[PDB]
């Protein structure tokens, strides 16, 4: 099941109960953020939370759209009540379908191109914006899809977006990395630099732009092969030829990065938790509004972890870990690297002869990604589910002899994110072997564990068809 | 029909289905092993017994001596 | 809300989506125990699963019936969806409530004696029985309240005790018992067997989840047994009534069935293998065996049955925050700064505190605190310990907290020849323990802070917005 | 860029280059034949082939130490015997992964091999000088054949052969992998497995021969790949229609190992330096020997290492782990896998950033070899010679931190044949990070280090065109 916008995964939320609809009028601040949280801290099940109407705003609001494994599910087209490892499994297997290129549809079959803001631009007369954290600097679009880029240049990421004007924003531009070259080049010639962002998306495309690196596709391509096989409607945008962006976008602004302009960022919410500094940032001038009528604002919440952004980053994260570990180490059964942008990464896997958990652990701090994120690492046995942390603490308290199980490296590559390090941006890495001794370890008193009985498999989908009646 | 764990043949019926003719327990008179005539127990080598191993099995608690 | 019996608490679960009717007949094995883990591996709002065919037999099983925090939170009178720290708190409430002394019944009110079984004990023709796992010895009672006391003093139940232990079918009136883990029955039976007498007691089944709760709650209470259940209950007594046989044994006046009998004296058989909550086989072993005198049920009894395997199950519900409660009330006698324990891993071997950090250094204190309490001591093996705000049962909330605060080279420490317990199969030497303590909180004066942050606090009404939305979530 | 069609053209080159000494003396087997090459592996450095011409009751010659040394490790490469082995093992790695160099198949009468035949009455003592080469060993040894045994799964590789009759030897029949599913099928029908044993090789053969894994090739394309595209040849055996050895061998041993029967094999030495276990192995019927005129029996001494055999394993095993470090780690620049079959390891690598020594470590205790195999991992700057271990022993004594340059991880994957390993087959690794800091790593004091002059290279150039001219 695949969806052209957001408002068909919206309804499809609806449909399974994980949507709530206020239907009052609510304050900016501190009810939007506020309801973020909340919906965040009900800790399963977590609905989106839809706000019909806003104080002083014409439109409407969506939080917490990813912010749960039931939300995630359906993103993928899935039973709501999809095990998070099976969801694994799922991203795992489309994830290098190709080719899936994207359809590029004439300009009046978008819905994004209903209406056209070309004078005038406010941005508050469209978005509903509000402050989301107490201390941020100023109203964020936290959520948006932005665009830079031939087609193998276009890129999309996700970053956040402060509202310093009526058509003025800021952007974290180091943080974009295909466009370096670019402004500098722009900036030393005094010249702008065109971008395009995306608000209330289809979730795959969300997913794919909270996703900077791991996949071979391009990006548009890549959510074709996130849905199946099925592409994904794309249209130019109005302005800038080389810039394109999903048909079906709530919200689209064309604007440019002002050249040599450097203004108070932040501060702003970061997935570790916690406040990012205010620094002098890039602005980006919007030259252009294109939105659909009567459009959403889809907008996140983050806080202390875990909240929406941490599903935006979690199974996305693990899957091109466990393909880098699957290429020489077939044993490998998942990789869970959904904790702080996987600096905590559990791996089930096989033990092929003694030690080799170890080993494992040694092939994912030695990833482009796991060597300096990857603080944490414990291996557990091939029949436990790496993303159930019941069983991870009972493969800790029964497999893992301290004495020998857990080994700390010191002086191995670090990241700044973490607070924790010392030296900053340094790691010393804690490797946890929680898995079973095979020969030639020997083992203090082998054990036969409580293998499940048979028809374990079938009686999980006759009781989940007997709860559905 | 030895018993699946000690392969005895001193096993005897211990019940029959209460409704119907649906099955019978037997019960090993030996090591105590019981089972259904619904199932086909296959007992790990880790988990049968023989005269040595009963004779040698851990008596928990130990029974004190009389008067 | 409180329950009289397993049957309210059961209409309560399927009023709340909680319980599962299986209408078709199915086989005892493997289909009950398989449909057992079926149901824990539902993951969350794992349901009770109710059979009311089983092929040969005449009346019904239920199993998983405490497997879920839904159903725990049920079990406790709470709203289904309460989070596991909010129940640890509920029940650290109530944990000491005292006086609430049990309320003894007539006979005749009593829906445990509607039924007697006095001759020809059979114990098929009342239980539903099967194997549980592959590999048991034979036909498991796994969820019993086994009752015992002082035979010459009543002691007002001041003696008297009640503890679940594995109960395997041997025959028709009799089973296998494991003798010494009852403790206080050690000297009761030696004296028995030394003069060949038997040692009564009575085997209750399908009991009020608080009962099977305190059963299941071996340390940690200073009220009698039964008043610990009033005490559970808010404050409200539980019905009791005296065993058909036994003067000094009182059972619970709604069970489904109870079993009066005695401990055979002098008599060791072949008790095992079964499962034990390390998620492995115990060995086979030469155990007590008890005769089965008597037999009280109430009319169309139902058999309610526990499955047990790799955790969690329903076993890990039965030893999660009874474990935790009396640990935490150990370390807040002399560190107020904790605010929460979770000891609901294998029985407490994996611990995560949540404190406030009086000074540098502090949590580490603390855990020294649990690794010197009669049970941390020799079980508890891993450590951790995160800050005030961290709640210590949201294991998402404990890797972050492990991910951010957590330096290997200083916050985490390996203790190596302290106490531990031979039923954590890893231990070297058996019996063994090296300790790992994990100091997953934010520094505090004087310990330097590499990068101090400041966290994203929830902002104002969040408490408000998560009772809306949850009204709202309810009304659908 | 020389290419060897057989033994003798490299001996040839090795005694015109100085590699090559000839004792014309009548030699006893023992223990003359061992302790010279015993003696020539301990002359250090430049150690030559050891030929000789008469020995004790034998007709025929007997050569060792042919690959026992960078020099003549490096005539075998066809490069000057100067070639430092930093700059051996590069040329290595460039041929490496050439493809296609197919074998070119003669036919018979054109393989020096098959000059002449010998059927009925085989006795291998009037063809090899057989001797014993170390005191405690089961008995006379062949330490240096390539037994050929089956295109693509034809196999060529090197195990003992251990000499039981003047027509039968033992042989090591589970260290050939390829032949396990056969051989089973064979024993339990009661099959003769054929084999051919070939003794006395273009030195590039017996490379391929001790190289067991880490190509993709064939083994004699593999062969042509090492000779830089030059096919090299090979003839149809005589029994056996799917053998196939090199035309040059000095002798081939056609058999096959006979079903159901297993003798006492052992002990021999191993290149950890220790006797293995005399255990029960298979034994093998030579039916028929071809050899050229003249045969020269090419055997080899092993000992406590260094000795030749280590020369057979040094550059073939850091090959493979260079490869495999490279395709995600641009920035390793070599990796020194030469000792005790990789069990200690010297990478040289640029660092990309803090730490990156550490992890460069890691993905070699995660490659299929160096996991179990490799115990001792140092990590040296990219401008650091690894195979120079007086370069290796000076980052070691400026840039290793004891306190944090060096990492001890319990409870990894181990082999067997590391005598030290307790528990047995479980290695204790130890990572040692003897590069540079650099950011975001705090250095507590940084240096300017003394860069070569400009024209460094060049005058190395001059200075050994001028040393010739001398
Ligand atoms: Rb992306
Ligand atoms: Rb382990
Ligand atoms: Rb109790
Ligand atoms: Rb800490
Ligand atoms: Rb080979
Ligand atoms: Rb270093
Ligand atoms: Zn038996």
């Amino acid at each position: 099941k695949v969806y052209k916008d957001l408002r068909e995964f919206l309804e499809v939320l609806e449909q399974e109960g994980q949507l709530i609809r206020v239907k009052e009028e609510v304050n900016p601040e501190p009810d939007i953020a506020a309801a973020g949280r909340a919906a965040a801290n009900l800790g399963k099940n977590q609905p989106a939370v839809f706000f019909e109407k806003i104080k002083g705003y014409k439109y409407s609001v969506v939080t917490n759209v990813h912010g749960s494994w039931q939300n995630h599910a359906l993103m993928l087209g899935l039973d709501k009540n999809t095990s998070t490892k099976d969801q694994f499994y799922e991203l795992n297997r489309r994830w290098d379908k190709f080719p899936v290129p994207p359809n590029v549809v004439k300009r009046e079959a978008a819905p994004c191109k209903e209406n056209v803001i070309d004078k005038d631009i406010n941005l508050f007369e469209i978005l509903p914006l509000y402050r989301i954290n107490e201390q941020d600097g100023g109203f964020y679009i936290s959520k948006a899809s932005v665009v830079t880029a031939d087609f193998n240049k276009l890129n999309v990421g996700t970053y956040r977006i402060q509202v310093k004007d009526r058509d003025r924003v800021g952007i974290q531009a180091l943080a974009m990395h295909d466009i370096a070259v670019q402004l500098e080049k722009a900036e030393a010639e005094n010249k702008p630099l065109p971008i395009a962002i995306t608000i209330g998306n289809n979730p795959l495309v969300t997913f794919m732009a909270s996703t900077p690196v791991g996949y071979n596709q391009n990006e548009y391509e890549f959510v074709g092969a996130l849905q199946d096989g099925v592409p994904m409607d794309i249209v130019k945008s109005d302005l800038y030829d080389h810039l394109y962006v999903p048909a079906g976008s709530e919200v689209v602004l064309e604007g440019h990065i002002i050249p040599r302009v450097r203004t108070v960022e932040g501060p702003f919410g970061e997935f570790p938790g916690s406040y990012s500094g205010a620094r002098l940032q890039c602005e980006v001038k919007i030259d252009r509004i294109t939105h659909r009528t009567n459009p959403i604002f889809e907008n996140l919440y983050l806080g202390i972890p875990w909240t929406e952004i941490d599903y935006l980053m979690a199974l996305n994260t693990s899957v091109p870990l466990y393909k880098q570990l699957k290429e020489t180490m077939p044993e490998v059964v998942a990789v869970n690297a959904m904790y702080t942008h996987g600096i905590g990464v559990i791996i089930s896997t096989k033990v092929r002869y003694g030690g080799y958990a170890k080993g494992v652990a040694f092939r994912l701090l030695s990833t482009p990604h796991g060597m300096p994120y990857s603080k944490i690492v414990i291996v557990v046995d091939e029949f436990v589910d790496p993303f159930n942390l019941e069983q991870v603490m009972w493969a800790l308290t029964t497999r893992v002899h301290p004495g020998k199980d857990v080994s700390i490296i010191e002086n191995c590559p670090g990241m700044p994110l973490d607070p924790s390090t010392n030296p900053p941006g340094m790691h010393t890495k804690m490797i946890i072997d929680a898995t079973t001794p095979v020969p030639p370890e020997p083992n203090p008193r082998e054990t036969q564990l409580l293998d499940p009985p048979d028809g374990t498999e079938e009686w999980e989908e006759k009781l989940k068809e007997l709860l559905k009646n | 029909m030895k018993c699946h764990r000690c392969g005895s043949d001193n096993v005897r019926k211990m019940v029959d289905s209460p409704v119907g003719d649906a099955w019978e327990v037997y019960v090993c008179e030996k090591c105590c092993y019981s089972w259904r005539s619904t199932e086909n127990p296959v007992v790990m080598e880790k988990f049968k017994l023989d005269d040595n191993k009963i004779a040698n099995m851990g008596v928990i608690p130990p029974i004190p001596p009389l008067k």
